[PDB]
């Protein structure tokens, strides 16, 4: 249904007629969206953790970035130095392109499976 | 008086102490041996 | 007596206005059904 | 439908009061610049 | 040092997992938990 | 980019590693096997065997219903099998 | 010259040893019959 | 009971065998600690 | 700054900003008190929880009479 | 240069796995929580607390094994090994549900240890502590669901049991008894998790599709150097694309990444609040206006009334087996059922 | 009255979309 | 300029205006207290503390005044139902007025401290800069806290110079304000022992006085001063928030489980009293005792006080409400008027049958009747075609002993089913649903609403603690990381000890 | 008293809307 409670009706009746919860493709969809939310927070917190000091405490740190500036606005080596110690060195990215490909791939692929 | 659960309480208390004291004992010893050079 | 040196201007840019009004309106849209019950 | 009559004022102030707050801060930001 | 080539370590290790896991799937159809 | 421990790749391709671990791994595997095949796991953990969930003509669950006599309850159910 | 025994060695074997033991126990379980 | 020694024997033998094979190099390590 | 009568009376209570005792001072004593208080809170919790049961301590409403 | 500073030195050595003072709390508790879950799922039954099998040893598979909650008759007992219930007997402790409290409490203290570890490492490296702050959300979820929730109910029995299927049963329970899907705090959580996943996918794809050509290879990964100062993708072209596709785009990289922290952290915090209410059966179960109308007007039907019939079926059909301590006996003739089914 | 309220909030959101897109603060390069 | 979420940081280095702000906040809180009390007084019906006590009426601050000894109105009524009494000035109305006056006085002092911010008291005499000696402030404030805590226990709660506190019997039947003597033995740590609350305040008050003396005279060690940033008032905010969410969890818990300070005549019963059939057991204990000493059924149940019967009813269970079901309990099931009597069901063969009670988990529950042994003997069937246990087939009847319907028997199946539907809720009451246009759906009590709010605020304040504690220990990088951080500090192996540049290899 | 229930919202908005208008104009005067 095109409705909020209708959506719930749909998913309840789906569970009785199919048991979507015990189906591995739904389990991968959960891993896709939970892991998607997790890595959203992780990436956001690691980049936000390693912003380069560009502002005073009386101003939003967001004003330390100017649309179109050529230089990066955080220190990825500091972020990697923090996250690789949080876990161990090789569970942390040092390549921003691989990192953002991973961000893209995990939730997309999990939601492909759940669809 | 000193009921069975109060006895158990003291057992749990001493066991915790043993675990923490043994742990810190071992950690101090290692740190004394394998110091950092400055 | 000197005026207070700790005073500061406050700001809210236009994008923050739009983001806040959206938050408020969507929250009201979400909770209104429960207020009317 | 037999809804809570106070739901209306509840909803109205819930929208109005924080919205006015933001507008006040926005407008006085523009007139600095 | 670097005596056993790593591709051989990883092939044998890999077949080792395939085997224990296959054993677990066989056990879903035999014995306890088989419905029989 | 190293903290001084020996690289893993160098360890698991080394001959000495495999001289120790071609023993230690099957040993640990067979130990776990025996833990189960001997029946010891059932006894340690209190897990029912397939013939000891119910008494022969019983279809009630031996459910613990008391907090402070719970232990004695489990023991009473078990005796209703022996 | 690398040391053999390290904090890392302990962490690795803290996980590895019971893992293989549990794997052995779970393997034996596939032959249990009711 | 006996089933415990049965279980624990492979573990003790395996730990014995790794000791035998590593002892020489583990002595080198302890000495280097001053 | 404005001086006032109450201000001059209270003055010495706000005159040792930044003064510290050297090194660890009473930190060892603090830790003793902390550990006793932890044990004390464990006891109180476990009494309420009925994990610690004591003679003459009936943790029930029926202890109002 | 006394023993405290010497031990500090040793805890904070750069090594493959960093230890720190936080490690003294984290590593024992994390490993015991984990070990208890693997031990219980491999060997331990739920027969005496639940009337369920729940271990590999018993015939269960990865999806159906669990460490199950203790029996309802234990109340909120800590269920300490040396406590008055198990009286130091490890076997009885297992059979009584002791591994559940063992895992939950050690897991709680492990979570604290992990967040202290985030603080500790960030301080040593000189970064801001926002990763620690973000982790407050999973803490709030854990404590609200595993601790606060069963503490408001009759016992730990009604907390989530630690298993795949057992969590599935938790979800369904909450639908039928609490009508949790109707709860706006859950709804905000849903938006936050789905919104986080969306942000994650859309940001990774934008970056990967606005890259600068910085090498000649068709594998664009190699043309990034972690010490380059230059942005590796074009914020400007990304902003144009999204403005023209969607109407609005990000223009501030700092705001973008903060927003990515904010959305899922806030969503999880919101859901935790709703679960706190459900600790007290303070549900968003009904709309009163709808019930008054439907009671009087048998031709009034909505997706809201249809879902409550589903809840009523869930409760009556699962309660006897899901709550065995209550001794519910529902004869066939009282079970609610539609036609034919 | 509840219907009027729901639809009023919805219409205010649509109006906000319009200002947020066509009357945004323009992004300006450096 | 400042973003909106940081406006109040202008007070961090301005002790006068910080005090003005704290005064204004205290004025607001005291003003709420007085306004809330006046609203409750304007809506409270005092005419029936048996079946319409305060907790059925959505009263929230009334029970807190009664708890500590305020029990009467200037209007001449008291909450225990005594009529024609004189409280003197400390009536509900006088307490409300006092808070309002207090509010107004705090507001004027706020204005003065805001204008006259630049007091020499706030300046460090060595450096000329605003400075607070927080270690000494703590010892002063702790000493004061200790004196107040002691006095409250030694004078108010004992009745030595004060009214005492609310105490009752175990079944919440006869409560009143009484002086309470301390309990000094181990039963003083029993939450249900009121003497322990007296002893706690006496002893902790003395400990507070002594610790406070310690903290005025002994400076903090340098190791601790630097570790906890004791020159940064935000560390105090961090630890104060922690202490506060700790306190909030405790008062949610004791409210929910019940203790000597959350008595059931003031906040209502707990859910655990329904779970454990606590009141039904006592009621049955009395009916069995009246029967052994030779009373008829009619006589033994007629001796059950209505107040006790009313506790044995699921509609007073605080775990039967909902988040958006607003207002007093009376708005749901109505204003209780009378106990109808105790319903006894029997089948056509004369066995007593027992309605299975609704558990708190269930919005709806079916109607099943059991014999003493728990064997199902009758129900209200859903599907009729294969019903075996209908009331019609089993000839179920209901008789009433005690209450309004005492001595009456009903046999027409629809009437009998009607009372069976009510018996799942416990004892059966007549309600006035018209006066408040009650909708018939259960609401939670003040015990429930208080627990909810305090558990939620506590959880949120845990975030505040993490936030401000982070800001305290990371003040130096709040605005970003060193732009001259070198990669050798964050790369592996360079330093033996992470972040310590003196441990270079 | 059986008063008109739209009276409450009518009075609240009669106060709020014009008051807010004036507050908006005054604050932006002070910051310029
Ligand atoms: C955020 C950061 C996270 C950091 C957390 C890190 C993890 C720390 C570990 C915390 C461990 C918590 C253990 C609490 C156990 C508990 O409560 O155990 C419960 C016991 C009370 O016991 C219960 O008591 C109930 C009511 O009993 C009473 O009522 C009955 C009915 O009449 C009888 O009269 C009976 O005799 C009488 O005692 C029932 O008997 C239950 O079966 C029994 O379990 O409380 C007690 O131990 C103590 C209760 C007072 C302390 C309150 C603190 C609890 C905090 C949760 C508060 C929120 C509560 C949820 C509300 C929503
Ligand atoms: C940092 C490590 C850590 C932490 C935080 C915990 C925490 C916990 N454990 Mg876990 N545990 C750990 C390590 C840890 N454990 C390790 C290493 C093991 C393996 C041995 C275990 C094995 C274990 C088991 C088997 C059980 C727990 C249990 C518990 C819980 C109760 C603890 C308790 O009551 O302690 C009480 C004790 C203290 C708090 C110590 C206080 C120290 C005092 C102040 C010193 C006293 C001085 C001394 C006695 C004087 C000497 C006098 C003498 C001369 C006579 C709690 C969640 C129980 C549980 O989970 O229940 C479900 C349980 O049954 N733990
Ligand atoms: C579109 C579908 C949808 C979505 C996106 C969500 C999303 C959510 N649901 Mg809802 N749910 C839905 C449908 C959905 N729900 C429906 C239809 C129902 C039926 C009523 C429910 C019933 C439901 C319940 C009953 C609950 C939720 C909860 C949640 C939240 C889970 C938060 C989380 O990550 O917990 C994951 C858990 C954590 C983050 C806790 C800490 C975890 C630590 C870090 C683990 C560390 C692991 C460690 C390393 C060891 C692992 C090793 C081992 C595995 C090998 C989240 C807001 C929960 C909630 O609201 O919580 C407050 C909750 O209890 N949902
Ligand atoms: C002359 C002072 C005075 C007096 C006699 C009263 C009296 C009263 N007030 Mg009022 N009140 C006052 C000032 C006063 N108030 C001020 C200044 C404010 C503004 C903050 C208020 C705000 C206020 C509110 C908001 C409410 C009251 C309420 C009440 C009533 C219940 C009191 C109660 O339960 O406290 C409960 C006691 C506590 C909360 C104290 C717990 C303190 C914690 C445990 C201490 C923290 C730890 C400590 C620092 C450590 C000490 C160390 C130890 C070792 C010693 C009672 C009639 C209630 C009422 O019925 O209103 C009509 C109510 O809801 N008052
Ligand atoms: C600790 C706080 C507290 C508690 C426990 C109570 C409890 C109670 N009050 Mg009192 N009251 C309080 C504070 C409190 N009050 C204050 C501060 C005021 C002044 C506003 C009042 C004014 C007041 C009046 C006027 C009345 C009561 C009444 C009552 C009773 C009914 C409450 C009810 O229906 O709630 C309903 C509660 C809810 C529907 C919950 C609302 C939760 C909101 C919607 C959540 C918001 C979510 C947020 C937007 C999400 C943001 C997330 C993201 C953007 C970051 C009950 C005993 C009533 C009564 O019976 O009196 C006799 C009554 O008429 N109270
Ligand atoms: C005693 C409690 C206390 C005190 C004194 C402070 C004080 C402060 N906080 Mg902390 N904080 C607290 C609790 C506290 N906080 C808690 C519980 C949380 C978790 C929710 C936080 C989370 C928090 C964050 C995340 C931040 C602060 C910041 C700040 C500073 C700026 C606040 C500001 O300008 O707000 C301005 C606020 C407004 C203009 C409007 C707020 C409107 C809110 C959403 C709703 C209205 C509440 C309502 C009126 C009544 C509350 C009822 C009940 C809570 C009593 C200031 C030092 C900021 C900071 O560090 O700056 C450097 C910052 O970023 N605080
Ligand atoms: C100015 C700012 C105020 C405007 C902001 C917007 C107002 C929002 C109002 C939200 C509440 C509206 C609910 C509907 C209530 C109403 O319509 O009925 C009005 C209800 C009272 O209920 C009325 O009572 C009457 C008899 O007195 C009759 O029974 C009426 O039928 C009944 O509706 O009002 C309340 O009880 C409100 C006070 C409750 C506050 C305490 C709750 C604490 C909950 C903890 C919350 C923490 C969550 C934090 C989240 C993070
Ligand atoms: C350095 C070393 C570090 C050590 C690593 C240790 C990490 C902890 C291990 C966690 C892994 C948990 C997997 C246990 C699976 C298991 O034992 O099944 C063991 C069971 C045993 O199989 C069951 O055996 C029973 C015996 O009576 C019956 O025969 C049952 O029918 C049969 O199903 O096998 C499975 O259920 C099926 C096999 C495939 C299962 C794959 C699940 C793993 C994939 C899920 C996603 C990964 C999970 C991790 C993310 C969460
Ligand atoms: C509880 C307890 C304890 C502890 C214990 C412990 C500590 C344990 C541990 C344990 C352990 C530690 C275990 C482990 C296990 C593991 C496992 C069993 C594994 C499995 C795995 C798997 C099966 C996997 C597979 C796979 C797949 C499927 C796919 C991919 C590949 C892979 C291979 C991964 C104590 C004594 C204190 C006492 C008290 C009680
Ligand atoms: C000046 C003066 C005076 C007067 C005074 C006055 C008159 C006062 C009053 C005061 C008051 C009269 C006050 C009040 C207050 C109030 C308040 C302060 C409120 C608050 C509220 C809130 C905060 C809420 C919130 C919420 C909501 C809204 C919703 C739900 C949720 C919550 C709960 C969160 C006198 C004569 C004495 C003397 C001289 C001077
Ligand atoms: C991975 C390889 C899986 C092994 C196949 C197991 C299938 C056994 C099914 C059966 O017993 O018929
Ligand atoms: C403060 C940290 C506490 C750390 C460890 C506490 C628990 C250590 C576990 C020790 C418990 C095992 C021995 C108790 C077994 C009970 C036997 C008995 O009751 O006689
Ligand atoms: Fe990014």
């Amino acid at each position: 249904p095109l409705g909020i409670s209708g959506t719930f009706n749909f998913m309840i009746v789906f569970q009785a007629e199919h048991n979507i919860l015990m189906h591995p493709f739904h389990q991968l969809g959960v891993a896709g969206v939970f892991g998607g939310a997790l890595f959203c927070a992780m990436h956001g917190s690691l980049v936000t953790s390693s912003l380069i000091r560009e502002t005073t405490e009386t101003e939003s740190a967001n004003y330390g970035y100017k649309f179109g500036q050529e230089e990066e606005t955080y220190n990825i080596v500091a972020a990697h130095g923090y996250f690789g110690r949080l876990i161990f060195q090789y569970a942390s990215f040092n390549n921003s392109r691989s990192l953002h490909f991973f961000l893209a791939a995990w939730p997309v692929v999990g939601v492909w499976f759940t669809a | 008086t000193i009921t069975p659960s109060l006895k158990g309480f003291f057992i749990g208390l001493l066991s915790g102490a043993v675990v923490l004291g043994l742990t810190f004992a071992v950690l101090i010893a290692i740190s004394q041996i394998d110091k950092v050079q400055r | 007596m000197e005026p207070n040196p700790n005073r500061q201007p406050v700001e809210l840019n236009r994008t923050s206005l739009y983001l806040g009004l959206l938050l408020i309106l969507v929250l009201a849209l979400l909770f209104s059904s429960y207020f009317f019950n | 439908m037999e809804v809570n009559q106070l739901g209306l004022i509840a909803t109205a102030l819930f929208v109005l009061v924080p919205s006015v707050f933001l507008i006040i801060l926005y407008v006085q930001t523009e007139s600095q610049q | 040092g670097g005596r056993i080539p790593l591709w051989i370590v990883a092939t044998v290790a890999g077949m080792g997992v395939i085997v224990i896991v296959g054993l677990f799937f066989y056990g879903a159809y035999a014995g306890l938990g088989s419905s029989l | 980019g190293t903290t001084g421990e020996r690289p893993f790749s160098d360890i698991i391709t080394s001959v000495r590693y495999w001289v120790i671990h071609s023993i230690t791994i099957p040993a640990l595997f067979i130990a776990g096997w025996l833990f189960v095949s001997t029946g010891l796991a059932y006894d340690v953990f209190g897990t029912p065997r397939p013939d000891s969930y119910y008494a022969q003509e019983q279809r009630s669950i031996p459910l613990v219903t008391d907090r402070f006599e719970a232990k004695q309850q489990v023991e009473t159910f078990l005796e209703q099998l022996k | 010259s690398y040391p053999i025994f390290t904090v890392r060695w302990v962490a690795v074997h803290t996980l590895a040893v019971p893992t293989i033991f549990f794997l052995g126990a779970i393997a034996a379980m596939q032959f249990i019959q009711r | 009971d006996w089933r415990v020694l049965v279980v624990l024997l492979p573990v003790l033998l395996a730990a014995g065998w790794a000791v035998r094979n590593i002892l020489p190099y583990a002595v080198k390590q302890v000495q280097k600690l001053l | 700054a404005r001086r006032t009568w109450l201000g001059d009376i209270l003055r010495p209570l706000n005159s040792e900003y930044g003064k510290v005792a050297p090194g660890w001072g009473t930190t060892p004593l603090m830790a003793v008190f902390m550990g006793l208080f932890l044990v004390f809170l464990l006891i109180i919790l476990e009494i309420y929880n009925s994990t610690l049961i004591l003679d003459g301590v009936n943790v029930s409403w029926k202890a109002l009479g | 240069r006394g023993w405290f500073d010497i031990l500090d030195d040793w805890l904070k050595r750069d090594r493959f796995v960093f230890v720190g003072w936080s490690g003294i709390l984290l590593f024992p508790c994390a490993y015991l929580a984990l070990g208890g879950w693997l031990t219980g799922t491999t060997f331990v039954t739920s027969w005496y607390t639940h009337g369920l099998a729940s271990s590999y040893l018993e015939g269960c598979n990865f999806l159906t094994v669990a460490v199950s909650t203790p029996a309802n008759s234990m109340g909120h007992s800590l269920l300490l090994l040396w406590g008055p219930e198990a009286q130091g007997d490890f076997t009885r402790w297992c059979q009584l549900g002791g591994l559940w409290t063992f895992i939950a409490l050690h897991g709680a203290f492990g979570l604290i240890g992990f967040m202290l570890r985030q603080f500790e490492i960030a301080r040593l490296v000189g970064v801001r502590p926002y990763n620690a702050i973000a982790f407050s959300a999973p803490i709030a979820v854990f404590v609200s669901v595993f601790l606060i929730y069963p503490l408001g109910q009759s016992s730990w029995f009604f907390a989530p049991s630690f298993g795949v299927a057992a969590i599935f049963r938790f979800l369904l329970f909450f639908q039928g008894f609490h009508n949790w899907t109707l709860n706006p705090f859950h709804m905000m959580g849903v938006a936050g998790v789905l919104g986080g996943a969306l942000l994650c996918a859309i940001h990774g794809a934008t970056v990967e599709n606005t890259l600068f050509q910085d090498g000649e290879g068709a594998s664009t990964f190699r043309a990034f150097n972690p010490t380059q100062a230059e942005e590796t993708y074009s914020m400007v072209t990304a902003n144009r694309f999204w403005s023209q596709i969607f109407g609005i785009a990000f223009s501030n990289k700092r705001w973008l990444h903060f927003f990515m922290l904010f959305v899922p952290v806030t969503g999880l915090w919101m859901s935790a609040i709703g679960v706190v209410g459900l600790a007290l059966n303070l549900r968003s179960y009904d709309f009163i206006s709808q019930e008054i109308r439907a009671a009087e007007d048998p031709e009034f039907e909505t997706f809201y009334t249809k879902n409550l019939l589903l809840n009523e079926g869930i409760r009556a059909w699962m309660a006897p087996q899901d709550q065995p301590h209550e001794n519910f006996v529902f004869p066939e003739e009282v079970l609610p059922r539609g036609n034919a089914l | 009255m509840e219907t009027i309220t729901y639809v009023f909030i919805f219409a205010c959101i649509i109006a906000l979309f319009f200002f947020a897109i066509f009357f945004r603060e323009p992004p300006r390069i450096t | 300029g400042l973003p909106w979420y940081r406006v109040h940081t202008v007070l961090i280095n301005d002790p006068g205006r910080l005090i003005a702000a704290h005064l204004m906040h205290t004025a607001l809180v005291a003003g709420w207290a007085g306004s809330m009390a006046l609203y409750e007084l304007a809506t409270f019906d005092p005419s029936d503390p048996v079946l319409n006590p305060m907790w059925r009426q959505g009263m929230f601050v009334l029970p807190f005044m009664a708890r500590l000894g305020v029990t009467g109105s200037w209007s001449g009524w008291s909450i225990t139902g005594e009529t024609g009494i004189d409280p003197g000035f400390w009536s509900f109305e006088g307490v409300a007025l006092a808070h309002i006056v207090l509010s107004g006085l705090l507001f004027l002092a706020a204005c003065w401290h805001w204008v006259y911010w630049d007091l020499e008291l706030f300046r460090d005499p060595r450096t000329g800069e605003p400075a607070l000696d927080l270690p000494k402030m703590f010892g002063i404030h702790l000493f004061l806290a200790g004196l107040l805590c002691f006095g409250f226990g030694a004078f108010h709660l004992t009745g030595l110079f004060g009214p005492g506190m609310w105490v009752s019997d175990p079944y919440g039947l006869t409560g009143s304000v009484q002086p309470v003597a301390p309990e000094w033995g181990p039963d003083g740590f029993n939450p249900y022992n009121p003497g322990g609350v007296v002893a706690h305040h006496i002893a902790a008050g003395i400990v507070g006085i002594i610790a406070g003396l310690f903290h005025i005279l002994v400076r903090p060690p340098q190791r601790l001063y630097k570790a906890l940033r004791m020159g940064n008032i935000e560390t105090v905010l961090s630890s104060s928030i922690a202490a506060v969410f700790f306190a909030a969890f405790v008062v949610a818990g004791t409210m929910w489980y019940g203790s000597a300070t959350t008595p059931i005549e003031l906040f209502g019963p707990t859910r655990y009293q329904w779970d454990s059939s606590y009141f039904q057991q006592e009621i049955n204990r009395r009916v069995q005792a009246s029967l052994a000493s030779g009373a008829t059924l009619e006589e033994a149940w007629s001796a059950i006080p209505e107040k006790l019967a009313f506790y044995d009813y699921i509609g007073n269970n605080p775990a039967k409400g909902g988040l958006f079901r607003t207002g007093p309990m009376n708005k749901g099931d109505g204003i209780a008027q009378a106990w109808k009597g105790h319903a006894v069901f029997r089948n056509k063969e004369g066995e007593e049958l027992f309605v299975r009670r609704m558990p708190a988990f269930f919005e709806s529950f079916p109607v099943i009747l059991t014999d003493k042994n728990g064997v199902v003997k009758a129900d209200i069937p859903f599907r009729r075609a294969e019903s075996k246990y209908s009331f019609e087939q089993q000839g179920v009847t209901v008789s009433f002993y005690g209450g309004e319907l005492n001595g009456q028997t009903f046999t027409d199946p629809p009437t009998v089913k009607s009372y069976a539907r009510k018996a799942i809720f416990g004892e059966i009451f007549e309600f006035d649903t018209e006066t408040l246009n009650s909708d018939g759906i259960f609401r939670t009590s003040p015990r429930g609403w208080f627990t909810f709010a305090h558990a939620v605020f506590a959880l949120l304040f845990f975030f505040g603690h993490i936030w401000h504690g982070a800001r305290t220990l990371f003040r130096d990088v709040f605005s970003g990381i060193d732009p001259e951080l070198s990669p050798e500090q964050v790369e592996w192996g360079f330093y033996q000890k992470v972040g310590d540049v003196t441990t270079r290899r």
